[PDB]
RNA sequence: GGUGGGGUAACGGCCCACCAAGCCGAAGAUCGGUACGGGCCGUGAGAGCGGGAGCCCGGAGAUGGACACUGAGACACGGGUCC
RNA sequence: GAGUGGUGGCCACUAUUAUUGGGCCUAAAGCGGCCGUAGCCGGGCCCGUAAGUCCCUGGCGAAAUCCCACGGCUCAACCGUGGG
């Protein structure tokens, strides 16, 4: 059954980027996708994106411009401190900056960039370079 | 100790306050029960032989402190496993020198030089206050010594206040509350040898102890455990500090 | 009257004592709270407490469960199901080394 | 996919994403009401009293209306039984499967070497523990009702 | 658990018998006249060391960070080893060749108290060179840039006399 | 003799083995019982640190005290009943919380005769 | 063959069960945790022995190759037990006597056993009363009390 | 586990008299094997894997098994009794 | 190179124990098939709580051992004063 809808959603994006596609559209839409396609959007991974309502959960409709090496979510969701976001970047990361790590963190969802800007720690929830 | 106490002291095995060499020897000396806690005192001998260097073997120096050379808080010591600690005055009077045995700001025990008249008193915090039989009120201060007052003034005390003794005749001249304003010295912890006033003070439940706040000359603000602020004045210190 | 716990007394009295409240019994040191699985003997529980323990190498957390028995006074008389507030005492039987002070939601 | 047969059906039913009654629907609330309660009162099933009331009177879900009483949520056919006491007392998919369970066992029993047949029993009835189970979950059943097929 | 052994302060090569190396070593010893391979190998760890300090702290921050990359950039260019001006980077580029020119044996023969590496090696093992005032005898001491200078003959040696057989010799180069 | 360290086994019914010697601080001794007789009769115990136990052994008289907060030194007759063991009342033996009949009517013991050496009771009434 | 599992957050006791149920799957691991070698080594963890001679044989080497390996029957000091050991050598078969003492010590072979073309030999011989057996061979010594 | 006592320097099934049926366990009880615990030590890029004689802190023992006297402190390695 | 060889043990080699990070059509390896209890993993929105999680700050985790700079034995090994 369905068991995590921002993994598809991901997944989904990787394997459409891969053969040339210009849109997609992701099923279950969620307020935690949605804060995701925000941050990846925001560093130019993606263009424009939008939401669609039907009598469901919802639809997410993106505009893609292959700019995208790969992306991914992290399960589990391990915890992060404020102070050891090196070791995760040389897992996840090919170069000393590339890429972002997404962090969900009490003051909302950012790279981890930001979030090592302000101090804070948070839990991992994805990647993209 | 399987079957009774100890009686000796490995150098390695020192406490950490001391200013020793670990690896130079095999032994330590095991000091004797007295007036402060091990964690805050050092035998005398370390004074007379490592400190001052008025001698340089052992045996000499026993035979210094045997003649009465050295008053600690006025009184002749001659053991030489006395144990010397906190807020103790230590005066050499043939040569006509006072020192104030002070934590230093790492945690360790140094000699502050003092003038003549400061090496009279002696601050005391009062540790605990109890009623004994006659119907009098009995003090404990920090250093293990004891004080009776009469039911008249059991309202000018209470714990935590800070006593100044005239020694060696131990004759009260002045007594300084715990309350806001008062000026504080730092003897133990993160925050040793800071020095400044107190600000606000919180309690907790169940027997945790209680914390104390406080600012320094410049400004800043830092806690510490209330048993740890040592009360030396008003709103300046009654006693010279480093 | 107050035992440094900052909570309500009981409603009725008793005449144990070994009870806090009423009796002479003395608390002092560590405060648990828990859920109630057991109470076949006289005036006494056994209270269950869930937490998660860290497996380094494995970098994922496991879960794992303590019981302790504990005094059961009649002015309060827990049963099973329910949250109880625990506090620490000298020993009073073997395996009794705790009293129940306080139900915190009945079952 | 199916619980037990594995097997990837897709039909089924396709609401269009709409908020207010349609304009061209001319009855009101208490025109629908009664309208369910004569259904019921007829003998039909909660299922079938809606089937009935899209094919014959055109009305779309009852689900369009907001509740008079409480605005905070849609009226249902359950909802508006409940509110005249016609409710029924065990929910309508369990009473269906025991009935079928019921039926089933009393053909095993001229035939005890129908041996395909049992398998179906026990499949209904693993359904129906799964089910009870849920209901007592949500307080829809007394904690001591149990389903025993020699009752 | 166990009490602490004393570890030895080189490395030995992975593979013993592998040719470019041993050209590149056999090339190092025979033009600075060094005794055996571990001492070659001494020197080495030595560079070794300082590599693996400035890529550590090339990625690290905090206080405690900024006082070890100073104190490392101190005692590098106290040494020599590097100019007045230099900045972190710079530690990645030096070589082997860099910390050899620092012995205290080669820095005798630049400076022509000797013709001859090896000569310098036993004007040094028998004692006639003074450092500072004092005298070294272990021709593999790190010389260090405050006290290059004053690097002269034992004024008791034989040789602190411009009259001498040999040290006519060694000035006629 | 008697030992008093630790129970050889675990709550969960497993056993112990043992793993040293038995310490003399975690001795026992007998325990005394008092009898009722014509005159008293107490020893001294010598414990740990160098203190001393007053152990009573045979008693004659007891000191009873009424609500008032008066107290007569009577003697004892006999003892009524003893509810910490069954056969204590037949035999005599004076403990803790056991009933006693004197001249001045029934009394209950409140004092510990083994550990402190006297005999001390509450009237009834 | 789906996804490795278990990959939950909250997984970890069932994870390092699994881990430790399929170690004992690896056959150094179970030799060593169970002690299987020390139950049956007739030198009973030395790295040397010392033995008494018994008697002299000679090995036939396996196929493809040919001749005749020197060996001796030892019985050991420690527990008496009897084993065959290698004279490496040539000619140092003519050094033994009948009732000599030697020290034996491992062979060498993969896995700590036999090697070449000679198994079931597992030792190799090394001093001789007291004195170095490649001495003899080589010479620069001679053999105490004749 | 409860009630009432004894004993101890002191709380306690530590030991008794009486009343109940409890307590632990597939999240591994009970039983068997092996071993003094730790700070640490060896190795590896790291994650890990292996060891824990020597120096410090804690524990236990004095040919094996039991038991006492003196003393603040022992059931005592260069003190006592039995097998 | 004043050392250099032999035997036995542990780590690495080894992604041949695999959390990071392995395999199961034909090479070792998917239960003959299915139902289901504990466990593990679980759809979208709104309100509350603050156990997990993150940040700040008090009290602790002896010394010796490890890393860095400076200082004393000719330099070093070793030892002392400070920072970790
Ligand atoms: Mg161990
Ligand atoms: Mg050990
Ligand atoms: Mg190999
Ligand atoms: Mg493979
Ligand atoms: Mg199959
Ligand atoms: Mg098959
Ligand atoms: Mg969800
Ligand atoms: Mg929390
Ligand atoms: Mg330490
Ligand atoms: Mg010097
Ligand atoms: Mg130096
Ligand atoms: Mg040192
Ligand atoms: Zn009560």
């Amino acid at each position: 059954t369905l068991l995590d809808p921002l993994a598809n959603a991901l997944s989904h994006i990787t394997n459409s980027e891969r053969v040339g596609k210009r849109e997609v559209y992701i099923k279950p839409a969620s307020k935690l996708i949605g804060e995701v396609l925000r941050v990846m959007q925001k560093y130019g991974y993606i263009g424009e994106f939008e939401f669609i309502d039907d009598g469901r959960a919802g639809v997410y409709r993106v505009q893609l411009l292959g700019k995208i090496n790969k992306a991914g979510a992290i399960k589990p969701r391990f915890p992060v401190k404020a102070r050891d976001y090196e070791r995760w970047e040389k897992r996840f990361l090919p170069a000393f900056e590339f890429g972002i790590l997404i962090v969900s963190t009490s003051q909302g969802v950012m790279s981890h960039k930001e979030a090592r800007e302000k101090g804070i720690g948070g839990r991992l929830i994805a990647y993209v370079y | 100790a399987r079957k009774g106490p100890k009686r000796h002291l490995k150098r390695l095995a020192a406490p950490t306050s001391w200013y020793i060499e670990r690896k130079a020897y095999k032994w330590a000396v095991r000091p004797r029960p007295g007036p402060h806690n091990m964690r805050t005192s050092i035998p005398l001998l370390y004074i007379v032989r490592d400190y001052l260097g008025y001698a340089k073997t052992a045996r000499e120096a026993r035979k210094i402190l045997n003649e009465g050379k050295f008053l600690v808080d006025g009184r002749v010591r001659k053991d030489y496993k006395f144990p010397v600690g906190i807020m103790d005055v230590v005066s050499i009077p043939e040569t006509g020198e006072h020192y104030r045995v002070l934590p230093n700001r790492i945690g360790k025990l140094i000699l502050h030089p003092i003038s003549e008249e400061e090496a009279n008193i002696k601050p005391l915090r009062i540790r605990n206050k109890r009623m004994v039989k006659g119907a009098k009120i009995q003090l404990n201060f920090h250093d293990g010594t004891n004080h009776l007052i009469p039911l008249s003034e059991k309202d000018n005390y209470f714990t935590s206040y800070t006593v100044l003794m005239k020694v060696p005749e131990r004759e009260i001249l002045e007594v300084l509350p715990f309350e806001k304003g008062a000026y504080v010295f730092v003897t133990q912890g993160k925050n040793v040898a800071r020095k400044g006033r107190i600000v606000e003070i919180k309690k907790f439940p169940m027997g945790w102890p209680d914390v104390v706040t406080i600012e320094d000359e410049e400004g800043e603000l830092f806690d510490t455990l209330k048993e740890y602020a040592f009360v030396v004045g008003r709103d300046k210190p009654r006693i010279s500090l480093p | 009257r107050d035992i440094g716990l900052r909570i309500q007394p009981p409603a009725e009295k008793c005449d144990d004592p070994k009870c806090p409240w009423h009796g002479h019994l003395k608390i002092h040191g560590r405060v648990f709270e828990g859920i109630v699985v057991s109470d076949k003997p006289r005036k006494t529980v056994t209270v269950e407490r869930q937490y998660y323990h860290y497996l380094k190498k494995y970098e994922r957390y496991e879960l794992r469960r303590s019981r302790i028995h504990a005094h059961n006074p009649p002015c309060i008389n827990a049963k099973v199901g329910d949250r109880v507030l625990i506090a620490e005492t000298r020993p009073l039987s073997k395996t009794k080394h705790f009293v129940v002070v306080a139900v915190l939601e009945r079952a | 996919a199916r619980m037990h047969a594995r097997k990837r059906g897709k039909s089924g039913s396709k609401r269009p994403p709409r908020t207010a009654p349609p304009i061209w629907l001319e009855y009101t609330v208490e025109d629908i009401e009664n309208l369910v309660v004569k259904l019921r009162k007829e003998g039909y099933s909660t299922a079938m009293i809606g089937t009935i009331l899209r094919d014959q009177y055109g009305i779309p879900t009852v689900k369009l209306f907001r509740d008079p009483d409480n605005p905070n949520r849609k009226l249902t056919i359950t909802r508006i039984l409940e509110k005249h006491g016609l409710a029924p007392e065990i929910p309508e998919d369990l009473m269906f499967l025991i009935k079928r369970a019921v039926n089933l066992r009393k053909h095993l029993e001229q035939h005890p070497k129908d041996l395909h047949s049992m398998r179906g029993l026990q499949l209904i009835e693993s359904k129906i523990r799964r089910l009870v189970k849920y209901y007592k979950r949500k307080g829809k059943l007394p904690k001591d009702w149990r389903y025993d097929p020699e009752q | 658990g166990d009490p602490k052994r004393q570890r030895k302060k080189y490395e030995t090569p992975p593979h013993p018998w592998i040719k470019e190396r041993l050209d590149r070593e056999r090339v190092l010893m025979d033009k600075y006249e060094l005794k055996n391979k571990k001492e070659l190998w001494k020197h080495e760890t030595q560079l070794k060391n300082f590599r693996r300090r400035a890529r550590r702290l090339l990625a690290a921050r905090g206080k405690q960070a900024e006082i070890e990359r100073e104190q490392l950039l101190a005692r590098l260019k106290r040494l020599g080893l590097l100019p007045e001006d230099a900045v972190l980077d710079d530690v990645l580029s030096l070589t082997i060749e860099d910390i050899l020119e620092r012995r205290l044996q080669t820095i005798v023969y630049k400076k022509g108290l000797a013709r001859t590496m090896r000569q310098a090696r036993q004007l040094i093992v028998h004692g006639h060179i003074e450092v500072n005032g004092q005298i070294i005898r272990s021709p593999s001491y790190l010389v260090l840039k405050e006290e290059e200078d004053t690097i002269t003959y034992a004024r008791t040696s034989p040789f602190a006399n411009p009259q001498h057989p040999e040290r006519m010799m060694i000035e006629k180069a | 003799a008697i030992w008093q360290g630790r129970s050889l086994r675990k709550p969960s019914g497993g056993r112990i083995v043992l793993a040293r010697k038995k310490r003399k601080r975690e001795l026992g001794r007998e325990p005394s019982n008092t009898r009722v007789a014509e005159q008293d009769k107490r020893k001294i115990i010598r414990t740990y640190g160098g203190n001393k136990k007053v152990r009573l052994t045979a008693a004659a008289y007891a000191n009873v005290f009424d609500k008032s907060g008066k107290g007569r030194k009577v003697r004892i007759i006999r003892v009524i009943e003893n509810p910490a063991n069954r056969q204590f009342a037949r035999r005599n033996i004076i403990t803790k919380g056991a009933i006693i009949e004197t001249e001045i009517g029934k009394a209950k013991v409140t004092s510990r005769p083994g550990q402190d050496g006297v005999v001390n009771a509450i009237l009834l009434e | 063959p789906g996804k490795k599992a278990p990959n939950g957050e909250f997984a970890g006791r069932k994870l390092k069960l699994k881990r430790k149920k399929f170690r004992w799957s690896d056959i150094r691991y179970k030799r060593r945790v169970l002690r299987l070698k020390e139950k049956s080594d007739p030198l009973e963890g030395a790295p040397q022995a010392r033995g008494i001679v018994l008697e002299k044989i000679a090995v036939e080497a396996k196929q493809p190759n040919s001749g005749m390996r020197k060996a001796v029957r030892v019985q050991l000091i420690k527990n008496g037990k009897v084993v065959t050991a290698f004279c490496p050598g040539d000619g140092a078969i003519k050094f033994i006597d009948e009732h000599d003492e030697v020290i034996i010590e491992g062979i060498g072979g993969p896995k700590g056993g036999s090697m070449g073309d000679i198994p079931g030999i597992r030792y190799k011989v090394v001093k001789v009363n007291r004195v170095s057996l490649k001495e003899l061979v080589k010479g620069r010594k001679e053999k105490p009390r004749r």
